[PDB]
C-alpha cells in the first residue's frame, strides 16, 4: 500500500448518464488522489500545522486517533460545452475538474 | 532509515516551525538547528541528509 | 454517521512537547471523521471533483474509491513555546483549530 | 424519500451546475426543480427541497 498519490480515474459521461447534456468532451483524465498518511507526512508539500499535529498524534496511538486523509489539494479546470436547462447552448469552464496534486489533511 | 518512534515528536516539531520544508539549497542549515542531536538518527525523514 | 467535526484534544506532554511548549498544555483541535456518500450535503461545499468522484463511486463502488472526510476551514492559535535557539516567542500558528469539515 | 440508485445521475448533473446549493432559510429553491424536471418528486429529498 503506496503513500498518498494521485492515480489515475477516467471519467466517461455517457456512462454517467450525462451524454443527453453535455454535447462535449464526452470524456477527460480527473485523476484522483488516495494513499497513507502516516509519519513522516513528505514536507515539501507544505501539510497544513494540523494535519501534521494529527499525524504525530495517530503515529503515538493510531488506536485512538486516526490518520489524516490522501485528499486533492490543487485542482485545475476544464472546458465544457452542453445545454443548460434552459435549451441554451453554453461553452463554460468548470472549475476544480482536475487534480494536479495529492495532500494529507 | 527513518526511524518513526524516535523522531516522531522532534521532527514534527520543526514542521509546525515551518522548517524543514525545502528541496534540496537553502533551509538546509535551520533544519539541521532543529533537530540538533537527532540529526544523524532523522535526516532521511526530510530528506536533508545531503 | 456522515462527514462531521469531532472532538480531539490535544495535549503537548502526552506528545512529548513539553521541553519546548511553554503554554497552552492543551488546546481543542478537532478532527473530521465521516461516511462521504451521496447525497453529499452542499454546506459541505464540495468540489467539482469530488461530486464526479462521489457519483462515479456510486455507481461502481468497485472501480472509484469515494471522497474523504478532511477539514475546510481551520482557525490559528497562539503559542509561547522556546525555538531550535533558545529564544522565547509568543507567535500565531495557522491552521491548528478545525472549524468546519467537508467531502474532498 | 431519496432514491440514491434513481437520482444520483440527475441530482449531481445539477450541482456541478452550481444549482441545488441554496438553502430555504429562498433563491434556488426554482432553478433546482427546472434542472431535475420530471424526477423532482422523486428526487426533492435528496436536496431538502420538500
Ligand atoms: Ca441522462
Ligand atoms: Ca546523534
Ligand atoms: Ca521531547
Amino acid at each position: 500500500k503506496a503513500r498518498c498519490s494521485r492515480k489515475a480515474l477516467h471519467v466517461n459521461f455517457k456512462d454517467m448518464g450525462w451524454d443527453d447534456w453535455i454535447i462535449a468532451p464526452l470524456e477527460y483524465e480527473a485523476f484522483h488522489c488516495e494513499g497513507l498518511c502516516e509519519f513522516p507526512l513528505r514536507s515539501h508539500l507544505e501539510p497544513t500545522n494540523h494535519a501534521v499535529i494529527q499525524t504525530l498524534m495517530n503515529s503515538m496511538d493510531p488506536e485512538s486517533t486516526p490518520p489524516t486523509c490522501c485528499v486533492p489539494t490543487r485542482l485545475s479546470p476544464i472546458s465544457i460545452l452542453f445545454i443548460d436547462s434552459a435549451n441554451n447552448v453554453v461553452y463554460k469552464q468548470y472549475e476544480d475538474m482536475v487534480v494536479e496534486s495529492c495532500g494529507c489533511r | 532509515g527513518c526511524n518513526k518512534a524516535l523522531c516522531a515528536s522532534d521532527v514534527s516539531k520543526c514542521l509546525i516551525q515551518e522548517l524543514c520544508q525545502c528541496r534540496p539549497c537553502s533551509c538546509c542549515k535551520e533544519c539541521m538547528l532543529c533537530l540538533g542531536a537527532l540529526w544523524d538518527e532523522c535526516c532521511d525523514c526530510v530528506g536533508m541528509c545531503n
